[PDB]
């Protein structure tokens, strides 16, 4: 069809939960996203009536992106995502507004704690924090922030309480909790791997914030831990010394003469 | 020689550590006993 | 720049040429002082 | 023209790397002959 | 008075002259270094530049309408004068165009004019028309038409001071259409530096890069900046002191950010042996002083407290120095006081979000004191003496310490203790072979280099 | 215009023939700023080029060929522009078409070098790879019509 009855299905798709729906509308919409040229916001044209598609197609991005998170298409939330950076991140202040910009960010950002990609994560971080003012204020965009900072410190029940205080806040988080737990949980079973000698396992119920004691066994014994009487036993190229670095002095002090 | 004009000069609108200060602890308060 | 074909391709490698003369110039200078003093 | 020029300048390099192998040999058997000369004397 | 100015002027351009019959690298480094001079007193002034325009430019050369436009739009005191000292002038001062028969100014002089047009509407704060200079003169008509390895120097001062004006103007202002205009410069310049590193010289692609790099930190993206490093080489040669301190302060900047301390040490030291210690660089080594204590503290090291007792840099290192303080003492609310009172300088440097990664370093720093001083200690005691919560969290933060390298010690659950072991003697392993390696490794190219350079006067004796 | 190549890039995963196109022939005029992040990627480019099925793949190879020559790798730029078949213009104003006809004439003048050191009598009518001989000759042709016959006969020599 034409843009303007997509968008309308896809709208319509959308606030009826029907992201399978909206995934389908998708990509019939983006063939006439470029015949009308409006994918890349052109930045040599100004015209308020090339602009006026330009929140449309924002907002056709944002459905897209939401309907991938909503049915686990993290790599389509990543590349909907990367559609949608020239808008948001640019000095045009009619196209760099969106309620749903700090949700989207955020999502992204905790997708990318995910990934247990830290680097990046810091990276996007500096990036957000040099485009956007008050960086912190925004709570949607804190929620990322706290938890990497929580993790970092090791404040883990500050951060898995957080992570159950998501909830309904966002009401999208949801879907990235149970890989953020997990990663949690291994960072604490690595951490516990080698400081606690001779741990009942009733204090490891609590301590890998789990909650009933067979999956803390089940954990256990994916470690390759030991469960004597509920006892956790953890137990558990450069160059060649002398000879390189002696026969390497020689040489440097006899070629040079 | 470079004046270095991409980096401005900021505007303003036997010695180690020993940066505190013991002061008088004395601590009678051993002494009352 | 501009231009293609031949031309260009001697320009290059008289300019690289060059470069390794001047580099190996100056090196076989300060060989032959080292030479010529011992 | 230009083609005799970079024939030139490469005859100039190659005389040159004949040059710097010459005094490089020429040095080690110099530090040679000196001790034997310092020893003859 | 002008006159004299235009015969100092004059014997500059003949001291540039000589280079297109030298055909040499030389005769222009002398050049920018008088032409350093020339902008300290400003003797290039105003009305000698037109003057020296009107008797040098030809009316055939385009260069002359545009320059006489931009330098002053109103002055037209077009004195006749030596019009007619065309070869009274050494004909290095001029070329017969072959393709019309005309003489014309030269290539180099033609630069080192529009150098000078830039350099004199840059210390008249005339910033709009010299960002129109910037696009209207310098790119669509002489850095593009000028297919010569000959200029080099010339064009990297000219493009330091294209970025430099087109940034000022563009912080300075609050415009709608700057994304563009910032988005083709980034362009114009990467192709150049493409060009530049093609045709084999060093300075110019030395200037490209570390002019786009900093407009990448300006703009904040750091990833780019760290994938746009990691596939190019930075030359090191013929390429000045000065720029090569610039490339490694941006460098530590890049693999600073990115959790890649060790290396953004390395860089950072590096970058502060390699600048000039003059009094007109005293901002750049400021600048670079605040990233050094930041990577020092940050990689755990604490820096020796007398250095912020520095020179005129010290002024500027009280809020770094506060933080070094409560970072020694390991005092989570005295960092938390400094970091909130001096939110608006630290990020005025662009160094608030370093600083705040600091949080960790404290905790850590905290649990060796802890750790250092009390071989068995009640976990009580120990959220006592960190200022922290019930014993959940100091176990955590305990058990996360011992994993990441300090604090060699062990934790037993039965009555809250952490029995820490003793420090394994260092003078009993490998560690000390590293290290004499290292500084072996140092000693001998210092060595080698010395030699090399040692050298030259044998010829010369 | 884009600051970052990802926008443009997410396409290229995509299945639909009609983006590629536009994906490819974007970033073609832009690959001048962005050539990092476009090649972080460029095994996707890559396979792009090598899928039989696809109606773009000379513009794939160009544009893998111009990655490949910003990054320093020239004999594979050479390699895939000549791949790039018409594709590859030979008479634009560009450093990009004067850098790859020189890497061209250098591989061709060393590949003919080893002709003439084993196949003494000839070059041989066909041994050499067709594209590099023909690019050798149009150029050699166009320096003719230049009236360029000094330089003509010594790189012919």
């Amino acid at each position: 069809p034409s843009l303007a009855e997509l968008t309308k299905s896809l709208s319509i798709a959308f606030e009826n939960g029907d992201y399978a729906a909206c995934e389908k509308l998708l990509p019939p919409i983006k063939i006439e996203l470029i015949k009308n040229n409006l994918l890349i916001p052109d930045l040599s044209i100004q015209n308020d009536i090339y602009l006026n598609d330009l929140m449309i197609t924002k907002r056709i991005l944002e459905v897209g992106a939401l309907a991938s998170i909503q049915t686990f298409n993290f790599d389509s939330f990543e590349n909907y995502f990367n559609q949608l950076k020239p808008y948001y991140f640019s000095n045009n202040h009619k196209l760099s507004e969106s309620d749903k910009k700090s949700k989207l960010i955020s999502l992204y950002l905790l997708n990318l704690l995910s990934q247990n990609n830290t680097t990046k994560f810091h990276s996007e971080l500096q990036y957000l924090d040099k485009h956007i003012k008050n960086l912190e204020d925004d709570s949607l965009l804190s929620y990322p922030i706290k938890l990497d900072r929580w993790l970092m410190e090791g404040s883990y029940q500050k951060a898995w309480d957080l992570l159950q205080s998501g909830s309904q806040n966002i009401s999208e988080f949801d879907s990235f909790t149970d890989i953020l737990k997990s990663a949690i949980r291994d960072e604490i079973a690595k951490n516990t791997e080698l400081s606690y000698d001779f741990l009942p396992l009733s204090n490891i119920k609590a301590l890998l914030f789990f909650n009933n004691e067979k999956e803390t066994e089940k954990f256990a014994l994916e470690r390759n831990w030991p469960i004597v009487n509920s006892k956790v036993y953890f137990n558990n190229d450069q160059k060649t010394n002398i000879i390189e670095k002696a026969m390497d002095y020689a040489i440097s002090i006899e070629n040079i003469v | 020689d470079d004046e270095f004009e991409d980096f401005p000069i900021d505007t303003w609108a036997e010695n180690w550590d020993d940066v505190e200060v013991d002061d008088d602890f004395t601590n009678e308060l051993k002494a009352e006993l | 720049t501009h231009e293609s074909g031949i031309k260009p391709y001697f320009e290059q490698k008289i300019q690289e040429t060059e470069l390794k003369i001047r580099s190996k110039t100056e090196n076989v200078r300060r060989l032959e002082a080292q030479r010529n003093a011992l | 023209d230009i083609y005799f020029k970079l024939k030139k300048l490469e005859k100039e390099y190659e005389l040159l790397t004949l040059q710097e192998d010459y005094i490089k040999d020429e040095q080690r058997h110099l530090k040679r002959e000196l001790k034997r000369a310092q020893e003859e004397v | 008075a002008e006159e004299d100015q235009v015969q100092e002027l004059l014997k500059v351009l003949n001291e540039i002259s000589k280079t297109t019959l030298t055909l040499d690298p030389r005769y222009i480094w002398r050049s920018l270094k008088d032409l350093s001079s020339l902008r300290n007193q400003e003797l290039l002034n105003a009305e000698t530049l037109c003057f020296t325009v009107n008797v040098l430019y030809p009316d055939s050369s385009s260069f002359k309408k545009n320059l006489l436009k931009f330098i002053t739009s109103n002055h037209k005191s077009s004195v006749p004068g030596s019009a007619e000292l065309r070869n009274s002038y050494p004909a290095s001062f001029y070329s017969v165009n072959t393709e019309k028969k005309t003489i014309e100014v030269t290539a180099e002089i033609n630069c080192f004019m529009h150098l000078l047009v830039q350099l004199f509407l840059w210390d008249s704060k005339e910033l709009e028309q010299l960002v129109e200079f910037n696009r209207k003169v310098v790119i669509p008509n002489l850095l593009c038409y000028y297919n010569l390895r000959s200029l080099n120097l010339i064009n990297a001062k000219l493009w330091f001071y294209i970025y430099l004006s087109h940034e000022t103007l563009a912080r300075s202002s609050e415009e709608i259409n700057s994304d563009n205009q910032n988005i083709i410069l980034r362009s114009t310049m990467m192709k150049f530096l493409k060009i530049a590193s093609l045709k084999h010289d060093n300075e110019t692609k030395a200037m490209l890069i570390n002019l786009i790099l900093r407009d990448f930190l300006n703009n904040g993206e750091v990833d780019s900046a760290s994938d746009f490093i990691s596939k190019l080489e930075y030359p090191h040669t013929d390429v000045s002191s000065s720029l090569e301190a610039r490339y490694f302060f941006y460098l530590s900047k890049i693999n600073a950010i990115q959790l890649d301390y060790s290396t953004a040490n390395e860089y950072i030291i590096a970058a502060i042996r390699k600048a000039p210690h003059n009094s007109k660089s005293l901002g750049f080594l400021q600048q670079s002083n605040k990233l050094h204590c930041c990577i020092q503290l940050l990689m755990g090291d604490i820096p020796e407290l007398s250095f912020f007792h520095q020179s005129n840099m010290q002024k500027s290192l009280l809020p770094y120095y506060h933080l070094t303080k409560a970072v020694k003492l390991g005092d989570l609310k005295k960092f938390t006081s400094t970091i909130t009172k001096y939110k608006q300088l630290l990020l005025k440097d662009d160094t608030y979000q370093l600083c705040v990664r600091l949080r960790s370093n404290v905790i850590k720093t905290g649990i060796r004191i802890i750790s250092l001083t009390y071989k068995k200690i009640s976990l009580r005691d120990i959220c006592l003496k960190l200022n922290l919560d019930s014993e959940q969290t100091v176990e955590y933060m305990v058990s996360r310490a011992i994993r990441d390298g300090v604090i060699e010690a062990k934790i037993n659950h039965e009555d809250g203790f952490i029995e820490t072991t003793e420090l394994l003697n260092i003078y009993d392993s490998e560690d000390p072979q590293q290290v004499f390696d290292e500084r072996i490794k140092f000693a001998n190219q210092l060595h080698d280099e010395y030699l090399v350079s040692m050298r030259y006067p044998e010829d010369k004796k | 215009s884009l600051t970052t190549a990802a926008p443009l890039l997410a396409l290229l995963r995509e299945n639909q023939d009609s983006v590629k196109t536009y994906a490819l022939e974007s970033i073609n005029n832009v690959v001048d700023q962005l050539w990092s992040e476009i090649s972080n990627e460029l095994p996707d480019i890559e396979a792009l080029y090598d899928d039989d099925t696809f109606s773009d793949r000379e513009m794939a190879a160009l544009i893998a060929s111009k990655v490949y020559y910003n990054l320093g790798e020239y004999e594979s730029a050479v390699k895939y522009a000549l791949a790039a078949k018409d594709r590859f213009d030979i008479d634009e104003k560009s450093q990009f078409v004067e850098t790859i006809v020189s890497k061209s004439i250098e591989m061709y003048v060393q590949e003919a070098s080893k002709q003439y050191t084993k196949d003494e009598q000839f070059y041989t009518k066909d041994i050499i790879d067709p594209k590099l001989t023909s690019i050798f000759e149009r150029m050699i042709e166009k320096c003719l019509k230049a009236s360029e016959l000094k330089l003509a006969l010594g790189i012919a020599l």
